[PDB]
């Protein structure tokens, strides 16, 4: 491994967790300037998603439910469902603040082993992940 | 062009009812109700002002069931940093929209679809 200070090491890639609190896109924008080809740390199978678990349990202690994954839907709209349930577009919305959850994060009651989706204007912790060079 | 009971807006009708029932339950009562009347699409701003303030006549509680189940329907989840989506661990339960009429504001939140709200119908005319 040769991942800098601060950055643990697994499979190949370089990870570090982040006491934010940070929105979605301002922890994205955080990720990509921590390291060259940094991003909000991405799941490809149940090994990383333990290691970044563990690794969220061990270097971030806050009392938010939720680290940012880099999961989202990239839309502009506040929500995924094209219709109602007449058929007609979902176009006009009235959210409240916060009801409008289109970023993914790691949950604290599945010990940030799984994601559920929530405000991408939320500040949350977060972790990012770059590949060594 | 509306039968009796129901409020005419914009080539529509339009009831709310104040029994409590979950959301599967009033869009099967307003399909009863009329033909072509489900729990209500709102497509703007004169309209949610007006089925509100139908809310503030009949409800004392004025919080309706709209008709959207499940606003993460057919989402499009992407990684940042472009890698495939395949490993895959987002469930969530059923949550339906709520339209709340407050005295100075009109909002709309999620809950989950199994809870019990008041709810207002429309159908074409």
């Amino acid at each position: 491994a040769d991942c800098p200070p601060g950055w643990s090491s697994y499979d190949l890639y370089c990870y570090q967790g982040f006491n934010g609190p940070q929105t979605w896109d301002d922890a994205e924008r955080f990720c990509t300037e921590q390291a060259k080809g940094g991003h909000l740390v991405s799941i490809s199978d149940s090994g990383e998603a333990d290691f970044v678990g563990q690794l969220i349990t061990q270097n971030i202690s806050r009392p938010e439910y939720y680290v940012w994954t880099g999961l989202r839907d990239r839309r502009s709209e506040q929500q995924c469902n094209p219709e109602w349930n007449d058929g007609s577009s979902i176009i006009y919305t009235n959210w409240d603040s916060g009801e409008s959850e289109m970023c993914q994060a790691f949950s604290r009651w599945t010990n940030f082993r799984e994601w559920m989706n929530t405000n991408c204007q939320q500040k949350n912790p977060f972790v990012c992940k770059f590949p060594p060079a | 062009d509306c039968p009796s009971g129901w409020s005419s807006y914009d080539g529509h009708c339009y009831q709310v009812f104040s029994d409590l029932k979950n959301w599967d339950d009033a869009e099967s009562f307003c399909s009863g109700q009329h033909e072509g009347s489900r729990l209500a699409s709102i497509h703007s701003r004169e309209e949610e002002a007006f089925v509100g303030k139908m809310a503030s006549r009949t409800l004392k509680y004025t919080s309706m069931w709209l008709g959207l189940n499940n606003p993460w329907k057919e989402c499009k989840w992407e990684w940042s940093d472009d890698t495939r989506l395949d490993y895959k661990v987002w469930t969530r339960r059923p949550y339906c929209t709520v339209m709340v009429v407050k005295t100075d504001r009109i909002f709309w939140f999620n809950r989950g679809c199994e809870k019990s709200v008041s709810f207002v119908c429309k159908f074409k005319a």
